[PDB]
């Protein structure tokens, strides 16, 4: 009947299908952290942006569109400019990986409708409602709950 | 021996077979008069056990931490440096000391000699290096000769953020044998290959045994700590300290 | 746009007649090298064969000697001019056409393209329109880069392998 | 032909006869298999291995 | 741009085309998209980079590719899924599922 | 009758004619390491990609196509600009490194149909079926068999 009890019992009595619409209104909203003020994050190496990207040329895309029996598409200038950066001012940094493992934290984060430092609740539409997830708790067996038997009827 | 090795450091035991083994051939007559017996090139990634070997091997070969013969080669990053290992020539300032380096040698022929990181010094200082691995024939300033017989060579060395065990265990599993084992040759013989790049090949040939450390993570790194308490239980009690581990205990700091 | 398509055909008929039998030669035996018995693209030759022609139309103005008089003189030209011509155009080299033209260059292996079988056809009076694959006899298989790269592994893997050991595993 | 390396000059040969060959006379002279009086003689199996048979 | 770059057919050598047309878009993604919410030049980093691309090319998905149907014909309910050990979310899954 | 038995006796006793459509058919499609899942790669050095690679001028394509007496095609700047990046350090690794062992391999691998970094089993069209070999496996003896035997008739 309280958002957090029931989460302790899903492992050991009861299932997810015996809840009510209230129960499961309850367990996809956030948790009470969230309205709760934390003004701190870190690690702003994030995968989203891209610092190779550039404008349209306009001239290029003019060019490309015309199927012109071309070689390359890209422009391939900001792609070498950060290749050569990266073997001058970073070998005397020594290498540094970034995807041993900060890669797949930032891609399964983007599967469940998180940001890449975001550190808080995320929601994601799940059938006709919302449910808010987080890093910490993924509420992955919700997901397999309002996917798989809400197909054909309606849950709120 | 080997198995007392296998006590206070856990990884790599086949760089320990090759470790030990040396020993094993200095015991007996199986002796090489003018090669140093052992001389070992420690490659790994940074944070292993690298250095830990030289001072478990004069706690134990030698009972002692004076045998242990630190040399930072941070002081050796310059070309001038090099001067410092061998002392100054004659007439100019010094020369009464034969040296930093040479003169501790000489009245410990039984000891093993530390180089604590090749990956900065100037190549000149190499240089001097490659007499050392090859013969005991070193001369001081004086010109006599220091029996570098009976020391173990051991040079560790990182170059562990440039490259292969750089690239982080993909799986960090154990040991995946169709995996793990063709992998990590193709990235030691890639050291390897390195080397020509920069420690000048003459000096790989001077080497004995090439050793690539395995790089630490959650199955090995759950076994070094017990050990780490096993230190505290031993230099803490008589002031009574006995500690105790958990499968959480290790949980919490992995 | 399609007349002046017409002219600059017209344009390497009237001149460099003698070179296009040579260079279109020369194209059919590098597809061969370059691929070697798979299927090859009828369609986009058409673009590779234009910058292969245009490697030919940039040394054949800047030589003096007579293709015929000495004819390996133009395949360091012209290969050269495409290791350089492909390098600057093709980003992505699945076939490795780049790559491959490296090695024929640093490998010598470009020198049976000139042969007794291969003279013959330089020297006759044909169109380069005529020349096709059916028309250049293939090399042995020691000329082609198959045989070579094949060779290549035995040499190194012989001794790659050979490098270092696992020291112990050696039991008697 | 397990180290065969020119490049390198013929010292990992040594170093393979050293490294390899000399520990297993090292190993096997602390444990008493062999005598101080015995002769060695080294010979290939031609079964993907080495074989030292013992001789007194 | 791909295609005029090989002299090798399509239908002959399949891989060659997945490591050169991916790549090409590798870069093409990023030298466009300035932000990624989807990660899609991030993604193609690890395609290429754990080579889980080799099952886009497998036995029921050669049926498709040699088949006669032009290329508007091609919806996504004719390419059928890949299995679920085959995908990058499992992937991206098990790796932190192991690194953590 | 298994994957694996037939190749260890392809050497001792039963040659490559006498096989099933069945076994053919098992030989040629990839072993049971595929569909395993390892996410490991190294040695980007791939001669597949052009660094000095550049667009189409769009300018000088109109020059070169007409014929126009000219003297040289490309570009060269991107291709001296390389050569002189290269000059900087003068290469003590690389002046026969990358020159000699990493090419041949990769271009025997191109005419495999495998990618230059690619450890894993890849596909080839030989005559009417798909054959995946890999680095590790070249299956050189099968593809002697379907060139070789298949020109005529219909094998699967
Ligand atoms: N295999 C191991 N066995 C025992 N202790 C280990 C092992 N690996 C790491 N340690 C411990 O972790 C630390 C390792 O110190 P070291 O890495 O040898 O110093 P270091 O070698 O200079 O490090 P790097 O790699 O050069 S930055 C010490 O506290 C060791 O006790």
């Amino acid at each position: 009947s309280v958002k957090d009890i029931k989460k302790l019992i899903e492992e050991g009595i009861l299932d997810y299908e015996d809840l009510t619409e209230n129960e499961l209104r309850k367990l996809a909203k956030p948790d009470d952290n969230f309205y709760e003020l934390s003004p701190y994050a870190s690690d702003e190496k994030d995968l989203s942006l891209n610092e190779t990207s550039g404008l349209t040329n306009e001239q290029l895309k003019n060019f490309l569109g015309q199927n012109g029996t071309y070689h390359m598409s890209y422009d391939s200038k900001s792609i070498d400019y950060a290749k050569q950066k990266k073997s001058e001012k970073k070998e005397d940094q020594q290498e540094d990986d970034d995807g041993f493992y900060d890669a797949y934290k930032q891609i399964k984060n983007s599967y469940d409708g998180i940001p890449n430092n975001f550190n808080h609740e995320a929601p994601q539409l799940i059938g006709n409602n919302y449910v808010f997830t987080s890093i910490y708790d993924t509420k992955e067996n919700l997901i397999k709950f309002l996917k798989k038997n809400s197909e054909y009827d309606l849950y709120d | 021996l080997y198995n007392s090795l296998s006590k206070s450091i856990i990884g790599n035991e086949d760089i320990i077979k090759s470790l030990s083994d040396a020993v094993v051939k200095a015991a007996t007559g199986m002796k090489d008069p003018e090669k140093p017996i052992g001389t070992f090139l420690f490659l790994g990634p940074t944070g292993v056990g690298k250095t830990e070997l030289a001072k478990t091997l004069a706690i134990e070969l030698f009972n002692s931490k004076d045998n242990l013969i630190r040399v930072n080669m941070s002081e050796f990053t310059e070309a001038h440096s090099v001067s410092k290992i061998t002392g100054s020539p004659p007439g100019y300032v010094g020369f009464s000391d034969s040296g930093q380096l040479t003169e501790a040698v000489r009245e410990k022929p039984h000891s093993v000699v530390l180089f604590d990181e090749l990956e900065k010094a100037h190549a000149d200082v190499f240089k001097v290096l490659l007499q050392i691995l090859g013969d005991g024939y070193i001369n001081d300033n004086h010109r006599r000769n220091i029996d570098f017989s009976n020391t173990i060579i051991i040079m560790t060395s990182n170059l562990g953020a440039e490259l292969f065990k750089k690239k982080l265990f993909f799986d960090a599993d154990n040991s995946g044998t169709p995996e793990y084992k063709r992998v990590m040759e193709d990235v030691r013989l890639s050291l390897i290959k390195k080397c020509k790049k920069v420690f000048k090949p003459e000096f790989v040939n001077r080497i004995d045994k090439i050793g690539v450390f395995e790089p630490l993570n959650k199955k090995n790194l759950h076994k070094i700590v017990a050990l780490r308490f096993k230190k505290l239980e031993k230099r803490l009690e008589e002031k009574n300290i006995q500690v105790s581990v958990s499968e959480k205990a290790i949980d919490y700091i992995i | 746009n399609p007349f002046t398509k017409i002219i600059h055909k017209l344009k390497k008929f009237i001149r460099y007649r003698k070179v296009l039998r040579w260079s279109r030669m020369w194209w059919v035996l590098l597809v061969r090298e370059i691929v070697g018995d798979n299927t090859i693209e009828k369609k986009t030759e058409k673009a590779l064969r234009e910058i292969w022609d245009q490697c030919t139309i940039a040394v054949y103005n800047n030589t003096l000697n007579a293709v015929e008089s000495k004819p390996l003189l133009f395949l360091h030209g012209i290969l050269n001019e495409c290791r350089n011509n492909f390098a600057t155009k093709l980003r992505q080299d699945p076939s490795l056409i780049v790559a491959k033209i490296d090695q024929i260059i640093k490998s010598q292996i470009y020198r049976f393209w000139v042969s007794e079988p291969y003279l013959k056809i330089g020297r006759s009076h044909t169109l380069y329109t005529h020349i096709t694959p059916d028309a250049v006899p293939q090399l042995p298989k020691e000329c082609t880069l198959k045989h070579l790269s094949s060779y290549m592994e035995e040499k190194l893997k012989s001794m790659e392998s050979k490098k270092n050991i696992e020291s112990g595993k050696y039991e008697f | 032909d397990q180290s065969y390396d020119p490049e390198l000059g013929a010292r990992p040969t040594l170093i393979f006869i050293e490294s390899v060959i000399m520990t297993k006379f090292a190993i096997m002279y602390l444990k008493k298999e062999l005598v101080d009086d015995m002769d060695v003689f080294v010979d290939y199996n031609s079964k993907a291995k080495n074989l030292v048979i013992n001789l007194s």
